[PDB]
């Protein structure tokens, strides 16, 4: 599950992002094409990689939407990310390991919108996406 | 990472002694039902994915001819593999994906050599995979 | 979870484990110490690290005998693995990663001293392992 | 690993921006908060985990020369890191751990630089991380 001390900050979190999803969005997905070039391949649509590029700025848009929903469903995350397992898993065939290393993307998305991001809150978001991670992987169990 | 004397002694007398091409197309199969989003870029396979498939049996001569190029030469395996990285980062692969052949391929030791494949074996492979696996993963940019 | 095909291979595996407990545990933990020399420093009070040290072969035992008892209760394994949990994330402090490093050992245990160890078989206890460790780590969570 | 001229330039040019000893004082404090594991073998320490405690700024100078010295000779690192790649396998940290300093240490680079920090920046930092994470694994015995 969640520690009670990470429940909190998280519940709080997903209004900030659900405003700025797009924006966030953009930038977090921006990062991760730029780090992780090979990523790429799954997004065959795409045109562009760039934050600016409207692809990556809708297809940011709806992963922040789906960040900040999760946020209001912490006690059924299994149920509520279900379909995007489905999606993830079984049909494109989504490595495990790039659920991470897009998680450590998203952090510094934060780190650099937020007006502050101490080792709390950060750990607290870790800890969220790492379970937002298991929970994409389970088509493979 | 590198192979004591010893290391590197039971490494070569291991791939003196194993058919090289049946172990690889084993391990290629064991990856693709173990970690099912492996098959992902192997789309020349045509969904065919079993040891004893022309497909595979293709792939796993090109593979364990690679492993005999880093066997004859541990000391230049890096800089031997430095196309070969490139060429797995251009097609999509994700460098953790390295790891899990190499463990697959250690499955396939220990089913074949059982009870002799002890910890001191084993830990020779291992090493031996790791360093496969770094020189893969070295050149991604 | 676990998908049905899974269940089924572990529910069985189980009976094995606990029959052969002793001398599988013992030879897991000796090839994670062969393996990763590091880990040996949970292990202070120790004397030996080979599989047949008496204090390997008594700490082995109690792995596995914890493990066949966790394939009898695929259904509610956070509540039956929690004081373990705590055990390894609050007082010892151990490394999540370290559970997935254990758990390749473990695998490379059961392909030597089952009678056969197919890609099926592997897949279902890798993804039971891979709930173990993720049941481990939730002190961290 | 290697970076581009553009990127080493970067490097040292936030190296000659930042406060060494600051930043990566704080990079300590928030890696043993968002992974506890990590305080582990800091017995020395005495409990005393933030970034303004005088354990951790003198351990952070340590660690900050290191890095310093792989800034000056970026194609050497590997080597000069043999020393310490095997002191820290003895003390028995976890290959996995030197990744997650280097996670720490961009959010941080983040949290300074905000928007500047953009994907180009942060790819050359996270290059330079993976670069520093390989020559401290390398010599893993
Ligand atoms: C933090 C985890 C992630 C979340 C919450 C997430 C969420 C989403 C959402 C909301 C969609 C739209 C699904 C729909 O059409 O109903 C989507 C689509 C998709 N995701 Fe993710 N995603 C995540 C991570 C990843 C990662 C790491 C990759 C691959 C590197 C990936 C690749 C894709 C692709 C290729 C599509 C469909 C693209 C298209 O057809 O437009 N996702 N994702
Ligand atoms: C021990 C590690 C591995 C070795 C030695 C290796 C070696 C090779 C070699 C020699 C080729 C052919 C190069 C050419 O076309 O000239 C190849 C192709 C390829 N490898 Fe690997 N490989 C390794 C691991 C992996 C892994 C784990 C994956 C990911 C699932 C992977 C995915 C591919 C793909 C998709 C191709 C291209 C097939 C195509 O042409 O469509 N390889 N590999
Ligand atoms: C597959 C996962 C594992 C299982 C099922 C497991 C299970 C156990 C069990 C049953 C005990 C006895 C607990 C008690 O006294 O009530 C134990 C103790 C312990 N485990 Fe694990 N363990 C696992 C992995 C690990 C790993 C990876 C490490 C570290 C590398 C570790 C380190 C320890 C230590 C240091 C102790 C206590 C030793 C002693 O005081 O004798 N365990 N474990
Ligand atoms: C970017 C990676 C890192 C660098 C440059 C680095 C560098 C150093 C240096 C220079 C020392 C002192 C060596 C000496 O005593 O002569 C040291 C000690 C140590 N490092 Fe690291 N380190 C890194 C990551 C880590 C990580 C992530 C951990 C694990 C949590 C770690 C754990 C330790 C420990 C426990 C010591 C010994 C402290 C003692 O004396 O008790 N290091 N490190």
């Amino acid at each position: 599950v969640l520690s009670s001390q990470n429940k909190k900050a998280i519940e709080e979190l997903g209004n900030l992002i659900k405003a700025n999803a797009e924006a966030w969005g953009a930038d977090a997905l921006a990062r991760l094409f730029e780090l992780h070039p090979q990523t790429k391949t799954y997004f065959s649509k795409f045109s562009g990689f760039e934050a600016c590029n409207e692809q990556v700025k809708k297809h940011g848009k709806r992963v922040m939407n789906a960040l900040a929903d999760a946020t209001h469903h912490l006690d059924n995350l299994h149920l509520h990310l279900e379909d995007l397992a489905r999606k993830h898993g079984e049909n494109l065939l989504v490595d495990p390991h790039n659920f991470h290393l897009f998680a450590d993307c998203i952090v510094v998305t934060l780190a650099v919108n937020l007006q502050a991001f101490t080792p709390v809150t950060h750990c607290a978001v870790d800890k969220f996406l790492e379970l937002v991670a298991y929970e994409l992987s389970s088509c493979y169990r | 990472v590198k192979l004591s004397e010893d290391q590197e002694h039971y490494i070569k007398g291991v791939w003196k002694d194993v058919d090289h091409k049946q172990i690889t197309a084993k391990a290629l199969e064991r990856v693709f039902v173990v970690y099912p989003w492996t098959t992902r870029l192997f789309s020349k396979l045509q969904g065919l994915f079993s040891a004893n498939d022309i497909g595979v049996q293709q792939h796993a001569d090109k593979v364990q001819r690679a492993l005999g190029e880093a066997i004859d030469d541990l000391k230049k395996v890096e800089i031997n593999f430095q196309n070969l990285s490139g060429k797995h980062q251009e097609i999509g692969v994700d460098t953790q994906n390295f790891k899990l052949l190499g463990q697959t391929f250690m499955v396939e030791l220990a089913l074949h050599y059982k009870k002799t494949f002890r910890p001191k074996e084993h830990a020779a492979a291992y090493k031996f995979f790791r360093l496969v696996a770094e020189a893969l993963s070295s050149n991604y940019h």
